[PDB]
This record gives C-alpha cells, structure tokens and sequence, in this order.
C-alpha cells in the first residue's frame, strides 16, 4: 500500500451537481466475473461542511436505484472516510486528478488494496485523459484488463422514495 | 424468509444482499417456527343514500 496526492487547492461547490461514471479499474472478483451486472451509474454531489454529501444512481435489475453516502472528510483537503457504516469498515477517498468542468480520477481504498474511477460530466471521454486514467491504474500497478468500461447509455436519476439505501 | 437486505460496495461497484441474519437459533420450548409469507386482505364498501 502507498500514498497518492489529493487534488491540491481543491473545491468542494466545483464537484457539486452530476457526474456519469465511464470506468472502474480494480482486482475485485464481482468485475472480472458477474461484470453483465455493471450498469449505468451516475451520481450528485452537493457539499456538507468540508465533507461532500454524495448520491449514486444506478437500475438494478429494470428499477432505478439511489444509494446515498458522506464523503466525510478526514480534515486534508481532497481526502475522505465513507463513515465506516457497515461491517466492511471504512473506505478512504481520493480526488486524484481533475477538472470541475470535464473529468475526474477518484482512488479508494481497502483491506490494503487500491481502486480507481472515472468519471465525467458528459457522456464521452477525450482519448488523451483515458489513456491517463490507464496510466494511473498501472501506477496502481493494476493491469488494463482490470479496467471495466460501464455502459455508455441508459442512466437513470431520482429514484423513488423506497428505492434509495439512505447508508449516509 | 426476509433475510434478503441490499448493500453496496463502494469499491468496485456493485449492489448485493447483505447475507446478514439469513437464520435464526430457535429455543428448545419451541417446536416448529415457519416463516411463512402470507398475505389476505379484505374490504367491504357500501353506500346507501335516499
């Protein structure tokens, strides 16, 4: 396990609003088999103190899901804990390299083992940033066929009332 | 038989059931206990008017 560089100077109210993910780059066994169950997720972002207040969205089987969580920050700048709700423990968060305005890597982080995502605010990716999001997964020292490209259409937003995880 | 519980993993992406309280220890002074899914509703509306 190592360290990698939160966002320098970074803003909370510029990664507010939505983000669609393009990517997943990690040696979990639930992509490299049962991957027919990726599906299109997205997420909004609103800030809460120094903390970011985060919902994914996602269909699970036909029917749109919200899965609601705190980026509860760790009091660096860029760097979060997921608030340990569950038996699993907690999960660190990293915004590693980004601009408000396109694209964002994010790494997190368990049992000793890196991940990594990307995101961004429209549908397609420019070639050159990811190409970076592969150069950061094998500066992860994870392989490109670790690399899980989710599915480029067919997203969903607002859930109702009793399809939403209110994890926080 | 309610054991089924959604969970996500944050960490490669994926919604799944908690496999959490899926059985129950059951005391001794207990014969048979089922968990057994029913439902039965019934409604009766009637209006009279003159």
């Amino acid at each position: 396990i190592s360290t990698i560089q939160p966002k320098a100077n970074f803003d909370a109210q510029q990664f507010a609003g939505t983000w669609l993910l393009v990517a997943v780059g990690s040696a979990c066994r639930f992509l490299q088999e049962q991957g027919h169950r990726a599906e299109a997720t997205t997420l909004h972002v609103a800030p809460q103190g120094t903390a970011m207040a985060v919902s994914t969205f996602r269909k699970l089987d036909g029917i749109c899901w919200q899965v609601r969580q705190l980026y509860g920050d760790t009091g660096v700048l860029g760097r979060f804990l997921l608030q340990a709700r569950d038996a699993r423990g907690a999960v660190h968060v990293v915004v590693a390299e980004t601009d408000y305005q396109s694209f964002a890597v994010l790494y997190l982080e368990r049992a000793g083992q890196l991940s990594v995502k990307l995101y961004a605010r429209s549908l397609p990716v420019s070639d050159s940033v990811l190409s970076g999001f592969e150069q950061r997964v094998q500066e992860a020292h994870l392989t490109e066929d670790q690399i899980f490209y989710f599915p480029k259409y067919g997203f969903c937003e607002a859930a109702d009332q009793f399809h939403v995880l209110d994890e926080v | 038989g309610e054991w089924r519980e959604l969970r996500y993993d944050s960490t490669c992406e994926r919604l799944y059931y908690g496999d959490d309280e899926k059985y129950f220890r059951k005391p001794y002074n207990f014969l048979k206990y089922h968990f057994e899914a029913l439902a039965d509703t019934g409604i009766s509306s009637e209006f009279y008017d003159n």
